[PDB]
């Protein structure tokens, strides 16, 4: 099976970029994902990349600051964050699909990156 | 790439080149994935294993 | 994906997308 491990995540200021990046075992045969829980909501879409792929999707809060990377070589995958509105703190997690049939196939445990205004 | 979902079968000698995602429940997906919000294009691998 | 080249007057026109074709008369 295929693991993924999600570190990187702190506390930043304000306008801060602290750069998300989580491990995965076995990347290559799977897309990922970045979802985040707001404090009183569900998981929602922020990022997403394929293997060696140019295709992108973002949500409209977080478009315009963020993008998302994959290096082909440690098998992690790397998320920047750029000047967080404080209100965009959330636990991010990192999530695969194999054939999609409900969700992503596997959810990695995840992280939490909060910003003090 | 390849894909898996799409609004129906294509004709015949035709080009789809869309991205929108596939909503294969009532649940609006509003432009962004998630559960019941399938992207269609899916990648291959081509190992030498 | 592509170019060409080519009241007295009056065009009529006939479009019709078959077989994955477009057809003008």
């Amino acid at each position: 099976q295929v693991q993924l491990v999600e570190s990187g995540g702190g506390l930043v200021q304000a306008g801060g970029s602290l750069r998300l990046s989580c491990a995965v075992s076995g990347l290559g045969a799977h897309r990922v994902g970045w979802f985040r829980r707001a404090p009183g909501k569900e998981r929602e879409f922020v990022a997403a990349i394929g293997a060696n792929g140019g295709n992108t999707n973002y949500l409209d809060s977080v478009k315009g600051r963020f993008t998302i990377s994959r290096d082909n070589a440690k098998n992690t995958i790397y998320l920047q964050m750029n000047s967080l509105k404080p209100q965009d703190t959330a636990v991010y997690y990192c999530a695969a699909r194999d054939i999609e049939t409900a969700e992503y196939t596997y959810w990695g445990q995840g992280t939490q990156v909060t910003v003090s205004s | 790439l390849y894909r898996l979902f799409r609004k129906s079968n294509l004709k015949p000698f035709e080009r789809d080149i869309s991205t929108e995602i596939y909503q294969a429940g009532s649940t609006p997906c509003n432009g962004v994935e998630g559960f019941n919000c399938y992207f269609p294009l899916q990648s291959y691998g081509f190992q030498p294993t | 994906t592509f170019e060409y080249v080519s009241f007295k007057n009056l065009r009529e026109f006939v479009f019709k997308n078959i077989d994955g074709y477009f057809k003008i008369y």
